[PDB]
Order: structure tokens, then sequence, then C-alpha cells
């Protein structure tokens, strides 16, 4: 196998504070097929004006 | 187990990837003849 | 608040149950555990357990003899002690343990420590054949000629382990009271003496009687001279 | 293995005195080293957490600085109430074992006071029980250390003697020592004369007193 990095020497993991309300925001983002949002180009063949 | 280990092997060949070329160990070959038949690696 | 209960005199080589209960505290939020102290030895440790309870830590003196089981909903920690020995006898304190973790990007550190509500502690004594107390009054042969101040004392002998109450004239005399910690005898029965400074004029004119009550014995003793 | 020692097992200092207490670990395994002050009947209090930042609720007079493996705690304006046993603990997340402080006692220092010798005869009820106990009491002596030897017919007694020291008065640092002899009924009658000898730093001349059976 391989080692990504040497084992951490930290005595303890850094403190983390979780607040769901602050993170939550109203930002609706509907994916649009007309704007080809998040659409994968066909890997099998390239296409012209057709 | 037998004295010599017996191993079952499953071999799968995939032609699905558009641009992958696993080939066995190995001018006209140059694109110069506007002449008919030509054998591109993807399709002939 | 962590309070330890079930501490009592225990027979040797017997399972002993200790319960530490956290009051008005969230057991899951902080790892809650223990620590130990015996007379004539330095404040050592007893046993540390994670909030999950998967991690187990035990005192070096006991080779896994202590067993720690805790339930966050129960808010109580249970310790089992086996192969009890006179040396093992000690008072056990249960306290939650915290550490400070931060990254000093710009000298940034957070204490994040909760050693508050440290356990008061409970004493477990390994002893056998306990004897009823035998208080003996002690009077010097020549208290008047002994010196300017004469010391009169009463000795309690063969009293049960540590708890006892000693008073002079029902606590009337508080002059020069001396309290001696009980020292284990070769027999294994603790003994201590309480002595009060008495003026030479008081001797003879005033008679002093020791009133002694043993909490385990629950018997008052009168020691007139 | 790991070996920890404190340079003074017991330290005597006057009021308003400047003193240093040093505890030495086998090695400085981890950055966090915590000093604890313990008062009897009270839970342990952490004087310092890592020896770089003072613990909250701890007076500035206590300062912890570690040079080499040894760690030194410096105290100023000492008080009788302030004096307490001191324990140093080295804490490592990697090591399950936790270092234990030796426990250095702190006591008031003042002019030496001569001891007072008192004798208690064994009670008649104690004789009926079968044991004879002779109590030799030394009182009002400033030094904690005291030597009391019990001899019967000028013969040293060992194991029988038991020594108990009263809690010191904070203001006077007074110490009282009680020596008790345990003897069988046969031992009691055979020992016609019981003698207790008091040897003290204050008593440049060791002194013996005796008594025999049946004074009163």
């Amino acid at each position: 196998y391989v080692d990504v990095g040497p084992d951490s020497v930290k005595s303890a993991c850094i403190e983390v504070d979780i607040q769901q309300t602050f993170f939550d925001k109203t930002w609706p983002r509907p994916i649009d097929v007309s704007k080809a949002d998040g659409i994968i180009y066909p890997q099998g063949r390239t296409y012209s004006n057709i | 187990m037998t004295e010599q280990l017996q191993m079952g092997f499953g071999i799968t060949v995939q032609y699905g990837t558009d641009t992958n070329s696993v080939c066995p160990k190995l001018k006209i070959a140059s694109q110069l003849g506007n002449c008919v038949e030509y054998s591109l690696y993807g399709v002939s | 608040q962590l309070v330890e209960s079930g501490g009592g005199v225990v027979q040797p080589g017997r399972s002993l149950r200790l319960s530490c209960a956290a009051s008005a505290f969230t057991f899951s939020n902080y790892g809650m555990h223990w620590v130990r102290q015996a007379p004539g030895k330095g404040l050592e440790w007893v046993a540390v357990i994670w909030s999950a309870g998967s991690l187990k830590y035990y005192a070096d003196s006991v080779k896994g003899r202590f067993i720690i089981s805790r339930d966050n909903s129960k808010n109580t920690l249970y310790l089992q002690m086996d192969s009890l020995r006179p040396e093992d006898t000690a008072v056990y304190y249960c306290a939650r343990e915290n550490t400070t973790y931060y990254y000093e990007t710009s000298g940034s550190w957070g204490a994040s420590y909760y050693f508050d509500f440290w356990g008061q502690g409970t004493l477990v004594t390994v002893s056998s054949s306990t004897k009823g107390p035998s208080v003996f009054p002690l009077a010097p042969s020549s208290k008047s000629t002994s010196g300017g101040t004469a010391a009169l004392g009463c000795l309690v002998k063969d009293y049960f382990p540590e708890p006892v109450t000693v008073s002079w004239n029902s606590g009337a005399l508080t002059s020069g009271v001396h309290t001696f910690p009980a020292v284990l005898q070769s027999s294994g029965l603790y003994s201590l003496s309480s002595v009060v400074t008495v003026p030479s004029s008081s001797l003879g004119t005033q008679t002093y009687i020791c009133n002694v009550n043993h909490k385990p014995s629950n018997t008052k003793v009168d020691k007139r001279v | 293995d790991i070996q920890m020692t404190q340079t003074p097992a017991s330290l005597s200092a006057s009021v308003g005195d400047r003193v240093t207490i040093t505890c030495r670990a086998s090695q400085n395994i981890s950055s966090y080293l915590n000093w604890y002050q313990q008062k009897p009947g009270k839970a342990p209090k952490v004087l310092i957490y890592d020896t770089s930042r003072l613990q909250s609720g701890v007076p500035s007079r206590f300062s912890g600085s570690a040079s080499g493996t040894d760690f030194t705690l410096t105290i100023s304006s000492l008080q009788p109430e302030d004096f307490a046993t001191y324990y140093c603990q080295q804490s490592c997340t990697t090591l399950r074992c936790w270092t234990f402080g030796q426990g250095t006692k702190l006591e008031i220092k003042r002019t030496v006071a001569a001891p007072s010798v008192f004798i208690f005869p064994p009670s008649d009820e104690q004789l009926k029980s079968g044991t004879a106990s002779v109590v030799c009491l030394l009182n009002n002596f400033y030094p904690r250390e005291a030597k009391v030897q019990w001899k019967v017919d000028n013969a040293l007694q060992s194991g029988n003697s038991q020594e108990s020291v009263t809690e010191q008065d904070s203001k006077d640092s007074t110490y009282s020592l009680s020596s008790t002899l345990t003897l069988s009924k046969a031992d009691y009658e055979k020992h016609k004369v019981y003698a207790c000898e008091v040897t003290h730093q204050g008593l440049s001349s060791p002194v013996t007193k005796s008594f025999n059976r049946g004074e009163c």
C-alpha cells in the first residue's frame, strides 16, 4: 500500500462548533436543462450542428 | 486445499470506453492517400 | 456534580461495587471518570473512561482488577473491584477529565477544561474481625507536680476503623484540645488519644469526664477520673 | 521505565519566605505538565496546566517554570494557610499511565520550643483485657522530628512502641508525640519498671524518666 501522510502528532483534534441555523440560507438553484446546467457531454461520440 | 493451489480466473473485455487502447505487445500508415479504405484505431 | 456511593468496609478478594452519579450534568457531553489517594502515598489515579465508554484506562497498581461501565442515560458510572488487599484500601474520587485543544494560527488557544464538581471521594477499607471500642481514661500520677500546665488525656483502643466521636464534659472543655490521627496497630485495630491542656488550679477542684461515641458502635462511653 | 523524585520530601519555610519546590521526571515526554496542590478533606486543585500558562483561579505568587527534565515551582509571601502538600503530574495522551506527585509537605518555621514529658499508667480495665499500655507524651516542641525510646529494666523495646503525632497548630506549629507499648499479661508482670526516654533537637541533653508499678 502507500501512506498519504505521516500520522498526526496532535494530542487532540481541534474544537468544532456546529450551528445549523447560521449555515441554513434560502438560495433556490433549480438545474436548467435549457441552460444545459450539470449536463454531461456524450463521451461516446462528438457531434456537429445536427 | 490441493498440494498446488488452483485459482479461478474471471476475464472481462470492455470496448465501452470511447478513448482507451489496451493492445497486445508489438507511408500508408500515414494519412496521405485520399484513396479509399483506411483503418482508424477506433473503427475501420 | 459527581458523587460516589456504595463505599464501605469490604472483605478481601470480594467484588466491590462503586457508583458515581453526575447531577444536573450531561454525561454524554464530557468524558466522566475517576482518580485515587491512599495515606502515606502521593495523589495517584484510578480509572478514566471516554464519554462513549469504548476507551478504558486503569490505574497501574491494579492489573485490570477495576472494571468501569457507564450509561449516559443512567448518568451513573459503575466500578467493580476484585482481589481487594490492605494496600489497595484507599479513598476513590471520580471527576470528569478535559484537555485544551486549539491551533495557534495567531497565538490562539482555548482552555476547554471542566474539572469543576470534582468528586468528594468515598473510603473503602479492607479489614476483618473488627472489635468493639474499649476507651480507657488516662491520669498522670502527679499532674499538679508535672508542671505549670497539666495535660489530661483519654485513649480509645480497639475501635472500629476510622469513624468515632470524642468530647470532654460533652464538649464543655475546649482548652488545648489535641487530636491524634488513628494509627493501625499490629492487631489491626486503630487507636487514638485525645488530650486537653488543664490548669493546675483546675485539677482536684474540677473532675473531667470523657464522653466518647463510636458511630459504628453507636454506644456512649463515660470516663470519669 | 519512568522515575519521578522531589528534591525535598518535606520543606520547612517561615511566613513571608521565598522558596522553590522542584519535581524531576525521568524525561519531559510531553509539553503539558500540571502541578496540583492538595488540602486534606478537599479536592485537588491544579496550580498550572502546561507550566507556560497559569491555571484560572490560582494566585500569581505560584509560578511554574520547567528547565530541563526537572520542573521548578516558585512561591512568595508564604502563609500558614497557604502551606500544603504539592504534587506534580506529567500528562501524555499516548501513555495511559499518569505520573504521581511525591507530595512535598510545607510547614511553618519558628524558634525551637522545649518538649514537655507526661506519663499515662495502663488502666485497670486495660489490665483486665490482658494488655498493658504505657503512654509517653512530648508536648509543645517546634521541630516535627522527635525521638522517644521505651526501655523496661533498661532494655530497648521494638515493635511494641507505636508513635502518633497530633495535627500541628497553624499559628504555633506545635507538635505532640504519643508512644504506646503493647504487652501481654505475662509481659506486664515480668516488667517491674517501665521507662520512657525523650531525645530532641531542643534537648541537647537526652533525658530519661521512669516509673514503677503501683504509684497511686
